[PDB]
C-alpha cells in the first residue's frame, strides 16, 4: 500500500476540478439577458440547456489543459482527446450537480432541472438515462479525488486515429495507478471491488456519450438550434 | 448449411452453452437469464471472437477456421465492427497477452450486468459481478505479480468493447440463424435444452 507523490498529483486535480466547476457569473448573466421577445417558455429551458453547455465544454477544455502530460502531446492529439472526452466528461460534471432529494440537476443558474425541465425543452427521451446515471453515481459515494482522477483517466483514453496513442496510454497509466493507490489507502475493505466499480463507470460513459450524439442527430432532424461550438466539437452536422 | 451460416449457428450455441455453465447463472430467474444474454449478446460474441483471433493475421476467426478478412466482413456479418475489433481489441489483446482465464472473467463481468434493461434480480446479479472482480484481481496478482496495472488494464478494454458494441445495429449473426423466431423466443428455448 501507501500513496507517494501522487498525493501532489491528487491535490492538483482536486484543486482544478474545484476551480473549473462553475462558469463565470458574467457568462451565465449573458445567457439570462438573452431571452427573446416573450420566450417560448419551454425555450427558456431549452436555450439554457444548450447555451450553458457551451460553457460546460469550455470548462472541460480548461481543466484538461492543466493536466500533467497533456502538454507532452502534439496539437493534433491534444485536440482529438479533447473532442473525444467532452461528452463523456460532461456526465461527471452533471452528476456532481445532482440533488438526490429533489431528483434534479442544479444548473449554474441556480435553476433545478427535472424530468420535466428536460422534457419541456424537448429532451424527454434521454432525461431519464441521465438522471439514472446521476443516481447510480450518488449511490457509489464517489468523492472529489476519485471524481477528478476518474475524469483524467477518461481524458487520456487512447482512441484509434490518435497519432501517438502509446504515449496517451502511458500518461493515463499514471492516473490509473494514483486512483488505485488512493482507493486502496482509504484502507477500507472492498478496495479492489470499489476500484473495479469506479473504472466500470467508464463503460457507462461510452453509452451515455453515444446517447448524447444521438440526441444531437435528432435536434438536427427536428431542426432546432444546436450551438455551432457544440456541432464543431462533437462533430454534429 | 452455409459456411458462415453454420459458423453463426455454432457461435451462438457456444455462447448460450458458455453462460449456462457460469457458476450461478442458471440459478437466476429464467426471464433474467434471457435479459442478461439478450443484452450482453453483442459484446459477448465480440470479445469472444476477438480474443480467439489474436493469432490470425489481418482477420477475425469464427467458430474454428473461417477466418473472415476485411474483403468480406460484410458477408460474415461483422461489417460494422471489423476495423475497430482488430485494433481496439485484437491488437490490444495480443499486446498484453491476455489469457483465457482473464477473457472468461471479463466476459462474465459483461454477462453479469445489473444495469441490464428490465433485469429483475439486479441486486443478485451485482453480487455475482463483484465476485468476478475479486477473483480476477487475485488471479492477476497471483499469475502476473510484476504487472501492477494489469487488472485495471484488462478492465479498461470493457469500455472499448462497449463502444464497438454500440456500432451493431442488430444482434450479431441473428438473422443468419436457421430458426425465424424472436430473439427472446430463441434464447428461451435455447436455454432449456
Ligand atoms: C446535447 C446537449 C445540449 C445536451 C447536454 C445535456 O444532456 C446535459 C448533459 O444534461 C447538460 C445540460 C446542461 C448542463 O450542461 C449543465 C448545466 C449547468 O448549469 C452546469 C454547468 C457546469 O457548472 C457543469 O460543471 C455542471 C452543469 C450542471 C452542466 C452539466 C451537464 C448538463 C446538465
Amino acid at each position: 500500500p501507501i500513496t507517494p507523490e501522487q498525493e501532489e498529483l491528487i491535490h492538483r486535480l482536486v484543486y482544478f476540478q474545484n476551480e473549473y466547476e462553475h462558469p463565470s457569473p458574467e457568462d451565465i448573466k449573458r445567457i439570462v439577458n438573452a431571452a427573446p421577445e416573450e420566450e417560448n417558455v419551454a425555450e427558456e429551458r431549452f436555450r439554457h440547456i444548450t447555451e450553458i453547455t457551451i460553457l460546460t465544454v469550455q470548462l472541460i477544455v480548461e481543466f484538461s489543459k492543466r493536466l500533467p502530460g497533456f502538454d507532452k502531446l502534439i496539437r493534433e492529439d491534444q485536440i482529438a482527446l479533447l473532442k473525444a472526452c467532452s461528452s463523456e466528461v460532461m456526465m461527471f460534471r452533471m452528476a456532481r450537480r445532482y440533488d438526490a432529494e429533489t431528483d434534479s440537476i442544479l444548473f449554474a443558474t441556480n435553476q433545478p432541472y427535472t424530468r420535466e425541465s428536460y422534457t419541456v425543452a424537448g429532451m424527454g427521451d434521454t432525461v431519464e438515462d441521465l438522471l439514472r446515471f446521476c443516481r447510480h453515481m450518488c449511490a457509489m459515494k464517489v468523492d472529489n479525488a476519485e471524481y477528478a482522477l476518474l475524469t483524467a483517466i477518461v481524458i487520456f483514453s487512447e482512441r484509434p486515429s490518435l497519432s501517438e496513442g502509446w504515449k496517451v496510454e502511458k500518461i493515463q497509466e499514471i492516473y490509473i495507478e494514483a486512483l488505485k493507490a488512493y482507493v486502496e489507502n482509504r484502507r477500507k475493505p472492498y478496495a479492489t471491488t470499489i476500484f473495479a466499480k469506479l473504472l466500470s463507470v467508464l463503460t457507462e460513459l461510452r453509452t451515455l456519450g453515444n446517447m448524447n450524439s444521438e440526441t444531437c442527430f435528432s435536434l438536427k432532424l427536428k431542426n432546432r438550434k444546436v450551438p455551432s461550438f457544440l456541432e464543431e466539437i462533437w462533430d454534429v452536422v | 448449411v452455409s459456411d458462415i451460416c453454420q459458423a453463426a449457428d455454432r457461435q451462438l450455441y457456444q455462447l448460450i452453452e458458455w453462460a449456462k455453465h457460469i457458476p450461478h447463472f442458471t440459478e437466476l430467474p429464467v426471464e433474467d437469464q434471457v435479459i442478461l444474454l439478450k443484452s450482453g449478446w453483442n459484446e459477448l460474441l465480440i470479445a469472444g471472437f476477438s480474443h480467439r483471433s489474436m493469432s490470425v493475421k489481418d482477420g477475425i476467426m469464427l467458430a474454428t477456421g473461417l477466418v473472415v478478412h476485411r474483403n468480406c466482413a460484410h458477408q460474415a456479418g461483422v461489417g460494422a465492427i471489423f476495423d475497430r475489433v482488430l485494433t481496439e481489441l485484437v491488437a490490444k489483446m495480443r499486446e498484453m497477452k491476455m489469457d483465457k482465464t482473464e477473457l472468461g472473467c471479463l466476459r462474465s463481468i459483461v454477462l453479469f450486468n445489473p444495469e441490464a434493461k428490465g433485469l429483475k434480480s439486479t441486486q443478485q446479479v451485482e453480487n455475482l459481478r463483484e465476485k468476478v472482480y475479486a477473483i480476477l484481481e487475485e488471479y492477476c496478482r497471483q499469475t502476473y505479480p510484476d504487472q501492477s496495472g494489469r487488472f485495471a488494464k484488462l478492465l479498461l478494454r470493457l469500455p472499448a468493447l462497449r463502444s464497438i458494441g454500440l456500432k451493431c445495429l442488430e444482434h450479431l449473426f441473428f438473422f443468419k440463424l436457421v430458426g425465424n423466431t424472436s430473439i427472446d423466443s430463441f434464447l428461451l428455448s435455447m436455454l432449456e435444452s
